[PDB]
C-alpha cells in the first residue's frame, strides 16, 4: 500500500500472509476456520515453498505458520491478458481455533451487490511506493467503489471490467495498493463486511487512468461454500 | 493489454 497507515495491530484478525520462501507474496482472507481466499495468480508457484502465515502485524515476526493441503484456483479462471475470476482457496493443513488475533471474516450474503460509492478499505504488507519494498508492518488505506462503466470508460481500462469486478480509487491520487496487497480483502461500510478481494491495477499502482480493482466475492459465494464444505 | 496483478 503506497501512502496508507499502519492497522492498529491485530484489528484485522482475518489476514493472511501468503509467502515463498519465508517472503510475503500476497495478502489473503480467512474465510473459513481451514481456509484462506486470495487471488489466482499468486498461485503461479512452486506449493512446495509456499506457506500462510495468520495473526501477523509485522512481517518480521514467527505469527501462525501453515502448510498448503490444497490450492483451488475458480474453475473459469483465466490468467492474464484476461485475469477473470480471479480467485483460489488454499486449504490449511491444521484448523485454525478463533482468538483476539486470528479469526474468520463471514462471507457476504450471495445477494451483496457493491454498489458505486460505497466506502471501503483494504489492508496488505504491498510495496509502499513504485518500484521499491515491502511494507514492515501491515497497512490500510481507504477506498471508494466507483461506477463500473466509467471506469471502463477509453481512457480508463477499456470496456474490459466485467460485472463481477470492483472498481477502487483512494480519496488521494498518491494512494494506491501495489505489488504485495492483491488477494487481499476489500471490506465496506459500517459493518466493515467482506467484500472483495483485490485482484489487478496498472505497472504503475498510483496511475488515474488505471484505478484498482477487486474481485466481487458475492458472486463466488457458493461456489465458497460448495470448496469450503458448508452450505 | 495492461492489467498487472497486484502479483
Amino acid at each position: 500500500i503506497i501512502g496508507g497507515r499502519e492497522v492498529i495491530p491485530h484489528s484485522r484478525p482475518y489476514m493472511a500472509s501468503l509467502q515463498r520462501n519465508g517472503s510475503h507474496l500476497c495478502g489473503g482472507v480467512l474465510v473459513h476456520p481451514k481456509w484462506v481466499l486470495t487471488a489466482a495468480h499468486c498461485l503461479a508457484q512452486r506449493m512446495a515453498q509456499l506457506r500462510l502465515v495468520l495473526g501477523l502485524h509485522t512481517l518480521d515476526s514467527p505469527g501462525l505458520t501453515f502448510h498448503i493441503k490444497a490450492a483451488i484456483q475458480h474453475p473459469r479462471y483465466k490468467p492474464v491478458p484476461a485475469l477473470e475470476n480471479n480467485l483460489a482457496l488454499l486449504q490449511l493443513d491444521g484448523k485454525v481455533k478463533p482468538s483476539r488475533t486470528i479469526r474468520p471474516l463471514a462471507l457476504p450474503s450471495k445477494r451483496q451487490v457493491v454498489a458505486a460509492g460505497t466506502r471501503c478499505s483494504m489492508a496488505g504488507w504491498g510495496l509502499t511506493h513504485q518500484g521499491g519494498r515491502l511494507s514492515r508492518v501491515l497497512r490500510e488505506l481507504d477506498l471508494q467503489v466507483l461506477d463500473t462503466r466509467m471506469c471502463n470508460n477509453s481512457r480508463f481500462w477499456n470496456g474490459s471490467l466485467s460485472p463481477s469486478m470492483v472498481c477502487l480509487a483512494a480519496d488521494s491520487k498518491d494512494q494506491a495498493p501495489c505489488k504485495g496487497d492483491s488477494g487481499g480483502p476489500l471490506v465496506c461500510g459500517k459493518g466493515r463486511v467482506l467484500a472483495g478481494v483485490l485482484s489487478f491495477s496498472s505497472r504503475v499502482c498510483t496511475d488515474i487512468f488505471k484505478p484498482p480493482v477487486a474481485t466481487a466475492v458475492a458472486p463466488y459465494v457458493s461456489w465458497i461454500r460448495k470448496v469450503t464444505g458448508r452450505s | 493489454s495492461g492489467k498487472v496483478p497486484l502479483s
